[PDB]
């Protein structure tokens, strides 16, 4: 019983950053070997845990939050960061534990792409994980842009450990 | 390429663009003594490894501050940052300043 | 951590060279190896980086098509090889003090000795 990472990383449709969706993964084998050894990833950064130890530790559950953003804002999906996305679309908690995975999706998402939206105007700051749907602007991703403008698909795997059986373990 | 003064007698400047420094990407600093590989002195905006130095960013520019004319640290100083243009990820080192 | 590179060598111009680099220190926090070169009297130029886990590598556009980097997990080495200058080629591990793994805002902290290749 392997965890449904394919439903997170091999999905055809991704949420926009202003309205990111998520999957809750539990009661399965979290074989992370599939992800950290993947040649599709441009970046992979973990907070509080080394990637090579992910298969040696258990969680109550994990949350896979996924969305598409422009490449030069990939650095904002981290604790302690600021910026329009960090502040008004996906607030990443400063005590975050988990891994952030991202890759270049230019060959899937760009168009010769008025689909993915992010916030421009938000009256106040978000608290961690508080997605809000209600102002918004299209990225308009193109096939002929630099890496900072090309779309990067992002998956954030947060790790939750509670007074629970801890059923999400690697091999 | 990041622009730097050929030499400084103090502070070492590093000027880029909004595709690399004004982009918000971290600017790291190195000290290269002749005969060997460069040593990192600043990581991120202003963190440092064990073993006098500070720095900051402003707009599309960044700078390294070295205080005290100690010994003869006539090293070649370089700035490094991630460039988000071209057609793919690349890292850029500055021209290099002789101190 | 320690990164040991190859010694100096001379090749005929137009031929190929293979430069090794072995991260013998530990390899426990090393996820990626980057290569940087420095021509005599010049500054440093990034050439490429390989992620040891995935085997994928990115390259500077100016040398694309004439450079390859191979990660051999079994020996903890990264091979930098070129086809068809007299620059010194340095091996360095990527590192960031804020997180484990690799990314764009990381830095080259531990550098090898530098291998020169001339014609
Ligand atoms: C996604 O699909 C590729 C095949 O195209 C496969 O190699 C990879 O392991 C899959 N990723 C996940 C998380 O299942």
């Amino acid at each position: 019983n392997l965890c449904p990472f394919g439903e997170v990383f091999n999905a055809t449709r991704f949420a926009s950053v202003y309205a990111w969706n998520r999957k809750r993964i539990s009661n399965c084998v979290a074989d992370y070997s599939v992800l950290y050894n993947s040649a599709s990833f441009s970046t992979f950064k973990c907070y509080g845990v080394s990637p090579t130890k992910l298969n040696d530790l258990c969680f109550t559950n994990v949350y896979a939050d996924s969305f598409v953003i422009r490449g030069d804002e990939v650095r904002q999906i981290a604790p302690g960061q600021t910026g329009k996305i960090a502040d008004y679309n996906y607030k990443l908690p400063d005590d975050f534990t988990g891994c952030v995975i991202a890759w270049n999706s230019n060959n899937l998402d760009s168009k010769v792409n008025y689909n993915y939206l992010y916030r421009l105007f938000r009256k106040s700051n978000l608290k961690p994980f508080e997605r809000d749907i209600s102002p918004l602007q299209s990225y308009g991703f193109q096939p002929t842009n630099g890496v900072g403008y090309q779309p990067y698909r992002v998956v954030v795997l947060s790790f939750e450990l509670l007074h629970a059986p801890a059923t999400v373990c690697g091999p | 390429v990041l622009t730097q003064p050929p030499s400084v007698s103090v502070t070492i400047s590093c000027t880029g663009s909004n595709s690399n420094i004004g982009a918000g990407y971290d600017v790291h600093w190195y000290q290269q003594l002749p005969g060997t590989a460069p040593k990192l002195l600043i990581c991120g905006n202003s963190n440092r490894p064990s073993g006098r130095f500070s720095g900051s960013k402003s707009g599309t520019s960044a700078s390294l501050a070295i205080t005290g004319l100690q010994a003869e640290d006539e090293a070649d100083y370089y700035c490094q940052s991630y460039d988000s243009s071209l057609s793919g990820p690349n890292w850029v080192f500055g021209g290099g300043t002789k101190l | 951590v320690q990164l040991v590179q190859s010694g100096a060598e001379v090749k005929k111009p137009g031929s190929s060279v293979k430069v090794s680099c072995k991260a013998s220190g530990g390899i426990f926090n090393t996820y990626t190896i980057s290569w940087v070169r420095q021509a005599p009297g010049q500054g440093l130029e990034w050439m490429g980086r390989i992620i040891l886990m995935s085997g994928m590598a990115n390259y500077a556009q100016k040398i694309q098509g004439r450079v390859t980097i191979t990660a051999d997990k079994s020996t903890s080495t990264a091979y930098m090889e070129l086809t068809s200058d007299t620059a010194v080629y340095y091996c360095a591990r990527g590192f960031n003090g804020n997180y484990y793994g690799w990314g764009d805002d990381d830095a080259f902290d531990i550098w090898g000795q530098g291998t020169l290749v001339t014609v």
